[PDB]
DNA sequence: CACGTACGCGCTGTCCCCCGCGTTTTAACCGCCAAGGGGATTACTCCCTAGTCTCCAGGCACGTGTCAGATATATACATCC
DNA sequence: GGATGTATATATCTGACACGTGCCTGGAGACTAGGGAGTAATCCCCTTGGCGGTTAAAACGCGGGGGACAGCGCGTACGTG
């Protein structure tokens, strides 16, 4: 059976275990428990869906289908997570 | 200089140096013979105790004392491979490599030997895979090239002659220091080639320095003794004379002969003529694709054995080994080091990787194979190769024109920088006399710079190749998906899908998917199965659903039955590998021995599939291809019929698609069936393809070695039926073949009994 | 398209404080975003200060109170000094 | 020669705090952003700089979260971070509140 | 995936410091002067200054040619085997 | 007699600078209206220093026992190759 779907759904597992370990090494974490990665994936999904929902709202105010970087900058700016290096 | 502005803030001084040293962390830090490759195993460890206890399975400790394994060790030369045993090893590095070898090969070898559900096809493909593993491992024993020699002092051994030896399929990182005695007792031909390369008078330092002093080319009518080889043909000698005539005026060119004529032999002969006759024995660069590169290597080994041809692949250490052992005659000198090699063979990837170490070489000649890869001026290979300091370049291809005149303009700008100024495009819907004058100017401008030889002008034994365009009605599912996509119907497009993730970006791609098969879309099979096929899914209605879901597979099924009842083998080319999956599942549930090749298949299994399909005792009937894969090095001598399921935007891709079976030496009349959906997006795909074919027949095909008529033919729109039997106006006719098989007729009563018996036998035998 | 930025002014300020030090494009975009963000914060605070006092104009007093509110601590009092002297020079001149 | 458990982690801590490259691969992050975006509406195009800005936002947010998580784990007399440390930090910040 | 060992967790002792309660103090709270200034409105007058308009000119942005410092070779004198 | 390290001269990269040019946005000059500064009146709220009386809350002392913390074992889960 060669049947499979075109749309992939396990891309939250695309944030791999050594990526989360590198993130914690940048955060200064020495030892990591085995249950950390699923919680980190859920937290990343929640944060990403919040920012992307605001960016999509900013895009469809402008009657556009393309999410620009400035919409992401405004979406991060409204929640108090202002980002430099893309505003201009 | 001095800062004119300062800060009045009394902030403390902060050391911003983020550089760190792990010297204080050395308390837990640091302050070569081991098993690397296991090749073969033997069932007798020390002596044959008997043939008893041949049943059951052995464990790991049972296999620790029953088998001896062939070991290639660390930093060894594949000639010191030892037949060892677990108690004869002890505790060395790489023991778990032997453990993994033992458990993996022994457990599933005895599993496939002891299972009852084993077919003969699986055991013969694994046996031939084992034999190919055996002889590719045995190939490493043969030397291929001696790099350097030295006098090394052993443990109280005075002085010993040591040779740096490269092997056949290994690279320069695996080159080893070995004794001279067994090397000269193994293959003296490579040794005497090494001493022939030692006292070399064909070095680049002993080169002619022709500055507008090109000698007049006498048109030679015989193969010179400079090329040993076999014997050059009349057209090969004509190409040699043409290339030497073109080089005699200091002009570059394109060898645009069709594939199969031996362009590699011609350019190796021209390289040898430049080496010997004109005394231009300097550094030459040849950039070839990686897949066809052994086919260049044996050509340099056979036709020009005296040349110092070197090969350039590998990781960083192998390329470093080539760089500081074989580039320079005097590599230890700090001054300007002269070259030692004559011809350097490389690929595009190492051009883009090592442009800094290869651009600072005064190249005398350049030969780029498959020049259509260079068809884009903005591609990074164009700036990688155009910045090289090369006096004379040459491009080898088969298709100089693919899509538009800008490709030819980029090619002639790579050849002649600034001399050619092709800027105007070709408008087919203009019919102007000045456009025909421009076409004739483009003809007469590149007459001496382009040499083409067709496969019908030479080797007058080729069977004719006929292509037929078949236009078939769409199904109702295809029609409703087409009108849902084109008149966007997101509520109807989701419908019964739980996810609802239908993406209507790339509308033309979705229209091509709808024209090919409705099952390409997500959540589309179950709507057909539950509503018309009754959803039982009992091995019989699914084949009927795949047959009747698309309007192309009814004609494909009729063609497969007709070629099954005759003595023919068929290849099917597709643009998308998901349609290849659809056809592969259809042929798997049909009961037809099929083979497949696409980009996901690695090269070893591709070689297995080609050798299994080209075998004289092959039970395979149909071979599926992705269109743009494998290059031109794929061998399909046993094929007869080519079915183009999906038409490409580039007609040269389709030309190389049905040219896989239509090469030199075919014993049967090659017939091509093109499957086209009616009144869909593929009709303008064929319009653009025929416009590009008209363009190639105008400029390229009429300038080898009625223009208004072919322009009017290209300007106009185009839009015993499956018989396997039989100037540019031909092969463009549309045969609207739509027999419209019935859904009930889609299943065959004769096959239905076999399918029901197979289902009853699978239910009785469970599994 | 003439795209507005604060490029040359930040560059000449950099040449004032470090005459032999260059700068990259990403750092320049970060500096531009910083200047725009600080200008937006101070202007919004001054607009709120004008709105709470029923004043329809924005003068140097609103910007001074906005600097004293937003910029924390000693950075405020030196910034207040630097601005205040400049207004004095500009009055002497215009 | 084997290393003590902990000095390699300290070496990666001192290494990854010096360099500033993105610690998440580009293509899985693009696939995750597109999958998260496609449920709000279908047919969404993305600029490369938008996905990059989302990437550095996720980097900064998750690195700050692991600093707070490490402080929670150190406060609980541990050197191993746990999901209870993560949920404790988010609450004191107000994300779970 | 295999190994191995460090650390999270459970248990026990111990001592110490916080909690509960009773008793004594004490200041918060509410209600009082005693006059005087600060500040919110209402109304009025005046005048300075910022918006608005017209016109012009040079600052900024882009593009391009050159130019001085940094880098990579070309050839000649001194030197080892 | 062959091979090797150092020294001045020329071609190429490379960011910075002089010149050119457009154009558009900021500046100069004049005019006007209105926003804000200033004045006076009226009345309520706040300030600083006192007083008297209630009384509930705060302060203090002491027993004791519950909980924080240290030590030890263990086994497993995570680090490492």
């Amino acid at each position: 059976a060669k049947r499979h779907r075109k749309v992939l759904r396990d891309n939250i597992q695309g944030i791999t275990k050594p990526a989360i370990r590198r993130l914690a090494r940048r955060g200064g974490v020495k030892r990591i428990s085995g249950l950390i990665y699923e919680e980190t994936r859920g937290v990343l999904k929640v944060f990403l869906e919040n920012v992307i929902r605001d960016a999509v709202t900013y895009t469809e105010h402008a009657k556009r289908k393309t999410v620009t970087a400035m919409d992401v900058v405004y979406a991060l700016k409204r929640q108090g997570r202002t980002l430099y290096g893309f505003g201009g | 200089k001095i800062p004119t502005r300062f800060s009045n803030r009394q902030n403390k001084t902060v050391n911003y140096n983020i550089d760190y040293s792990d010297d204080d962390l050395l308390e837990s830090e640091d302050d070569f013979h081991g098993i690397d490759i296991v090749i073969n195993h033997r069932l007798k460890t020390s002596l044959e105790e008997g043939k008893v206890l041949e049943k059951t399975v052995p464990d790991l400790n049972n296999c620790k004392e029953n088998y001896e394994f062939l070991i290639k060790w660390t930093d060894e030369s594949h000639l010191h491979n030892t037949w060892e045993t677990y108690e004869s090893i002890g505790q060395v590095r790489g023991l778990k490599r032997l453990d993994n070898y033992c458990k993996q090969f022994i457990i599933e070898d005895q599993q496939v030997r002891l299972d009852p559900y084993v077919t003969a096809e699986d055991i013969e493909i694994m046996d031939m895979e084992r034999e190919r593993r055996l002889d590719e491992f045995e190939e490493f024993h043969v030397p291929e090239r001696i790099i350097d020699s030295q006098r090394a002092s052993l443990e109280d051994g005075t002085s010993q002659l040591q040779y740096l030896v490269k092997w056949r399929r290994l690279n320069y990182d695996e080159a080893t220091w070995e004794n001279a005695t067994d090397i000269v007792k193994l293959a003296p031909e490579q040794v005497k080639h090494f001493q022939n390369r030692e006292n070399s008078k064909i070095l680049p330092q002993y080169s002619s320095n022709y500055t507008s002093q090109r000698p007049r080319f006498e048109k030679l009518s015989v193969q010179p003794p400079f090329i040993k080889g076999g014997e050059l043909r009349d057209f090969q000698l004509t190409g040699i004379n043409w290339m030497a005539f073109l080089w005699s005026k200091g002009d570059n060119g394109i060898l645009a002969d069709e594939m199969g004529l031996g362009k590699t032999v011609q350019t190796v002969a021209f390289i040898s003529w430049l080496i010997f006759a004109r005394r231009q024995n300097g550094p030459h660069i040849i950039v070839v694709p990686l897949s066809t590169m052994p086919a260049w290597l044996d050509t340099f080994e056979k036709w020009a054995p005296d040349l110092n041809c070197i090969c350039y692949m590998g990781n960083q250490k192998s390329r470093d080994t080539i760089r500081e052992y074989e580039f320079y005659t005097n590599p230890r000198a700090k001054g300007k080091k002269t070259m030692k090699f004559n011809v350097l063979l490389t690929t595009y990837e190492y051009i883009l990787k090592d442009r800094a170490e290869l651009g600072s070489i005064k190249w005398q000649f350049m030969a780029v194979d498959e020049a259509h890869r260079l068809k884009n001026a903005e591609s990074s290979l164009y700036e990688s190769l155009n910045s090289f300091k090369v006096a004379n370049r040459m491009l080898i291809t088969g298709t100089p024109l693919q899509n538009n005149i800008k490709e030819l303009a980029a090619l002639v700008n790579f050849l002649m920088p600034g001399r050619f100024t092709i800027d105007q495009e070709i408008d087919f819907e203009n019919q102007d006399e000045e456009q025909e004058e421009y076409i004739h100017d483009l003809h007469r401008r590149i007459q001496p710079f382009i040499l083409r030889r067709l496969k019908k002008d030479v080797e007058k034994s080729l069977p004719s190749k006929t292509e037929r365009i078949l236009r078939v009605e769409l199904s109702d599912v295809q029609t409703e998906y087409y009108k849902n996509i084109l008149t966007k119907n997101y509520s109807a497009l989701t419908a019964g899908a739980k996810g609802g993730h239908f993406s209507l970006l790339n509308i033309m791609n979705e229209l091509k998917k709808a024209s090919n098969h409705p099952y390409l879309f997500d959540n589309a099979e179950e709507r057909v199965l539950q509503k018309f096929g009754d959803g039982k899914m009992t091995r019989e209605n699914v084949l009927r659903g795949l047959i009747m879901s698309s309007g192309k597979m009814v004609l494909l099924d009729q063609l497969l039955t007709r070629l099954k009842k005759d003595g023919h083998r068929v290849l099917i080319f597709s643009q998308m590998v998901r349609m290849l999956d659809i056809l592969g599942d259809y042929l798997s549930i049909k009961g037809i021995n099929f083979q497949r090749l696409d980009g996901t298949v690695p090269s070893a299994q591709r070689r297995i599939s080609i050798d299994h399909f080209n075998s004289p005792d092959s039970n395979d009937f149909v071979f599926l291809l992705s269109t743009r894969a494998g290059g031109l090095g794929i061998n399909l001598m046993t094929a007869d019929t080519v079915v183009i399921f999906d038409s490409d935007w580039n007609p040269q891709a389709d030309l190389q698609a049905m040219a896989r079976a239509h090469r030199i030496g075919q014993k049967n009349h090659v017939m091509v069936y093109r499957l086209v959906s009616k009144d869909t997006v593929e009709e303008e795909v064929l319009e653009r393809a025929r416009k590009k074919m008209i363009l190639e027949y105008a400029i390229i095909s009429l300038g080898v070695t009625e223009l208004s008529a072919i322009l009017k033919f290209g300007a106009g729109n185009m839009f015993d039926v499956l018989n396997h039997a039989e100037e540019f106006l031909k092969q463009f006719e549309v045969t609207d073949y739509k027999a419209d098989i019935d859904w009930d007729d889609i299943i065959p009563e004769e096959e239905l009994k076999k399918l029901q018996d197979e289902e009853q036998k699978r239910k009785d035998e469970e599994y | 398209t003439r795209k507005e930025s604060y490029a040359i002014y930040v560059y000449k300020v950099l040449k004032q404080v470090h005459p032999d030090t260059g700068i990259s494009c990403k750092a320049m975009s970060i500096m531009n975003s910083f200047v725009n963000d600080v200008f937006e914060r101070i202007a919004g605070e001054a607009s709120r200060l004008a709105h709470y006092n029923k004043r329809s104009t924005i003068t140097s007093r609103e910007i001074q109170t906005a600097v004293r509110l937003l910029l924390p601590g000693e950075l405020a009092k030196h910034a207040v000094s630097e601005g205040t002297k400049a207004v004095t020079k500009y009055t002497s001149a215009k | 020669h084997r290393y003590r458990p902990g000095t390699v982690a300290l070496r990666e801590i001192r290494r990854y705090q010096k360099s500033t490259e993105l610690l998440i691969r580009k293509l899985p992050f693009q696939r995750l952003v597109r999958e998260i975006a496609q449920d709000f509406k279908t047919d969404l195009r993305f600029q490369s700089s938008a996905v990059m800005a989302l990437q550095e936002a996720s980097e900064a947010y998750l690195v700050a979260l692991f600093e707070d998580t490490n402080l929670c784990a150190i406060h609980a007399k541990r050197v191993t971070i746990m999901p209870k440390d993560i949920q404790l930090a988010r609450r004191i910040r107000g994300e779970r509140a």
